[PDB]
DNA sequence: ACTTTCAGGGTGGTATGGCCGTAGGCGAGCACAAGGCTGACTTTTCCTCCCCTTGTGCTGCCTTCTGGGGGGGGCCCAGCTCCTCCCCATGCCAGGGTCTTTTCCCCCAGGCAGGAAAACAAG
DNA sequence: CTTGTTTTCCTGCCTGGGGGAAAAGACCCTGGCATGGGGAGGAGCTGGGCCCCCCCCAGAAGGCAGCACAAGGGGAGGAAAAGTCAGCCTTGTGCTCGCCTACGGCCATACCACCCTGAAAGT
């Protein structure tokens, strides 16, 4: 047996909206943060709490941006979110 | 002084913070008393709801998830803390009515 | 040592939630909450004196700072608490 | 370590963040769009934190520096001091 | 047949006229009455400077223009040319003014 | 009842400044409501400033302070 | 009496800026190079917007900068628009732009 | 009545230096004062918080530089910092 | 559980603010046109809303194989503290240099009329 | 595609009105003197952040089936746009009354600096 497309979608949404942990992998995220900071300053140190804080900030920002993107997609009478929705949300928010 | 005016918040400490925080050149002796009550009220407000949320989850300890849920559920608290990113708080469970299967 | 409000906030819970506890991570959330709010009411009353050409931050400027920054019913209860504090303080 | 670490934000991770947001279906370009968005946002925040560190003449980025950098952009971050 | 312009060219000419000017598109006397009846809810027997009223109006005539630009962008996104209350609501909910 | 003084031609002119080409028939009421909310938000802060200064007239400075307290700093009318 | 503004090369109020800093309650003390840096920065920011608004006026065949020219400079330059993104400018209007969707084919 | 103060004369001098044949209205001269004061409040507050972070007592050119670096974007911050640095070096070393 | 650091009681001064007197600049209020703007109507044209269809990209599933989580340990540079004292910033006063308010007049912006040009639409 | 037809833009002329310079005052800018105090530097120290080791097992990546959803095409109906006309009401001006607010004078008490100590909170 196989579920119809969409019920798994709502189940996944519910599961990860009832959870609190970090949805990005910590080690590659830290590697990305070090990559970004390397251009600003070579030989930069970091703290575990600092990287954790950066990850939670980025994750909450992304989760909010995705709510706005879903709002744009629903406005366009759609269910599939797209770069068009992302760009509209970011522009109306004022980040672009 | 805190015991004189009945506050669980430190009147002396808030007075020292006002004098050293460099807000003005003089600080009257009613500003610490007012502040150590406004802050106390705010903390009590966002502690009662963030413990009611814990009670709604059969827990005895308050966690950042409970704090975030209480803050986001409360109307005025959400408006005041509209740009606050709480770590280990998650987001409110919200699935749009359209996306729900017919 | 780093002075904090953990001891004080731990006592305001016992008068509102006498049985529940607070996790250590939650303790660090509210220390950021009080400190951030304190920098907002004090920073509002600081500009009010500058606009008013005054020199002393007083209870008349904390009231205006609070009711400017706190929305709706929050201001009507934050101002009420402070007024009852200074009134008792002087008396 | 220092080259092409953005792809560490894998497709399942981006889909997981979308599920937390409320997204029901995801286009194929959403992953790259989100990766670019995160790259720019982290660039800004990390720049502010690095400046906040260089002022203190420190060589270690701390939760204090990160929280200051994030607060001066509107997005206050609780739980890490301040 | 009497001359008539097909729908759209006069609207575009109005756009081109009002994006090149700097005047105030709301009539000053009714805006003053609006400002005063709003301030009546905060303080009775209140008085207003001419600069105060003309500084409230200037803020309004830029807030509304910004909101209209965002609503137009929403309408364009939704495969339409007519802006709508649902587009205004989406714009405001996204910028965060009111959810 | 002077919100109607924000007339349909006035709202249409504002939209034309905003680049709107076609306008629905329910846009005007929504714009009136939005304007009323914005003016309420600004004028409450301006009146609070006036009350604190122990004044009886709102000043352009009070209005600018109210606008600056909501991230809407206004230029020109003093500073 | 030799003015610090002339000694440094500035045109803004080194002394009055120092006085406003001390009375503004920004720190218990204020360095001697603090107002010089702040006056230099403020004068440069003034000389940028003023130059750009003068260019806007010259493109309009005018010779008296009005608020319209200031806003046309600020909202047309990418940096000052970012700096003043939440700033309302009186009597300046908006920038001329149209969406390509609404233009006739 | 009272003596009111502004930045009008200095704005006029720099305006004549940069545009020796064009003028400015009394509304743009009421805009430039507000611009100068808003930027002043911005950088002064940032420098105050920056000095209070490091548990320093005196606002210094270094904190002013950092506040400029944190308030202005890109070439705005680059040129503002360069101008302030050159001004402070010429002033002090004179 | 101890301690060590900081807030409270008392004194002295003074400077910031509180209250009364004041005069004038501006804010409220009232007529009064009268033309410019606004409101109601009508045609109709084009925009929006629904419906169909399909192909195509998205999703559900399986399996494999990686690389992130989970510790453990070494070390060595970086962040914190302590004390010295010296150079920078501060408090105070004296005199003038500069910034501030009034006066005027002339060049720049505003209004209007005439004509030419450039888009619009039926045809 | 020509062409009639509006709407807009350029040029010229008259005008009004507000900015740029001149003149005097009044307010604090800068120089000179005395002084406490905060931070720059040097040494000690310790701790945590980086780097490496090893493992393993949960999750990611690739491939396939299949399925439902977005995008193109069609139609119709209805709802704004544009033009017309009738009405009304902003507003520019003139004029007055009176209030409120910025200043000024005098002094009254709350706050700051300081001396000691006992208590409160952080490890």
């Amino acid at each position: 047996h196989r579920y119809r497309p969409g019920t798994v979608a709502l189940r996944e949404i519910r599961r990860y909206q009832k959870s609190t942990e970090l949805l990005i992998r910590k080690l590659p995220f830290q590697r990305l943060v070090r990559e970004i900071a390397q251009d600003f300053k070579t030989d930069l140190r970091f703290q575990s709490s600092a990287v954790m804080a950066l990850q939670e900030a980025s994750e909450a920002y992304l989760v909010g941006l995705f709510e706005d993107t879903n709002l744009c997609a629903i406005h366009a009478k759609r269910v599939t979110i797209m770069p068009k929705d992302i760009q509209l949300a970011r522009r109306i928010r004022g980040e672009r | 002084r805190s015991s004189r005016a009945g506050l669980q918040f430190p009147v002396g400490r808030v007075h020292r913070l006002l004098r050293k925080g460099n807000y003005a050149e003089r600080v009257g002796a009613g500003a610490p008393v007012y502040m150590a009550a406004v802050l106390e009220y705010l903390t009590a407000e966002i502690l009662e709801l963030a413990g009611n949320a814990a009670r709604d989850n059969k827990k005895t300890r308050i966690i950042p998830r409970h704090l975030q849920l209480a803050i986001r559920n409360d109307e005025e608290l959400n408006k005041l803390l509209g740009k606050v990113t709480i770590a280990q708080g998650g987001v409110l469970p919200n699935i749009q009515a359209v996306l729900l299967p017919k | 040592r780093k002075e904090s409000y953990s001891v004080y906030v731990y006592k305001v819970l016992k008068q509102v939630h006498p049985d529940t506890g607070i996790s250590s991570k939650a303790m660090g959330i509210m220390n950021s909450f009080v400190n951030d709010i304190f920098e907002r009411i004090a920073g509002e009353a600081s500009r009010l004196a500058h606009y008013n050409k005054r020199s002393t931050i007083t209870s008349r400027e904390i009231q205006t700072a609070v009711r400017l920054l706190l929305p709706g019913e929050l201001a009507k209860h934050a101002v009420s608490e402070g007024t009852k504090a200074v009134t008792k303080y002087t008396s | 370590v220092l080259r092409d670490n953005i792809q560490g934000i894998t497709k399942p991770a981006i889909r997981r963040l979308a599920r937390r947001g409320g997204v029901k279906r995801i286009s194929g370009l959403i992953y790259e769009e989100t990766r670019g968005v995160l790259k720019v946002f982290l660039e800004n925040v990390i720049r502010d934190a690095v400046t906040y560190t260089e002022h203190a003449k420190r060589k270690t980025v701390t939760a204090m520096d990160v929280v200051y950098a994030l607060k001066r952009q509107g997005r206050t971050l609780y739980g890490f001091g301040g």
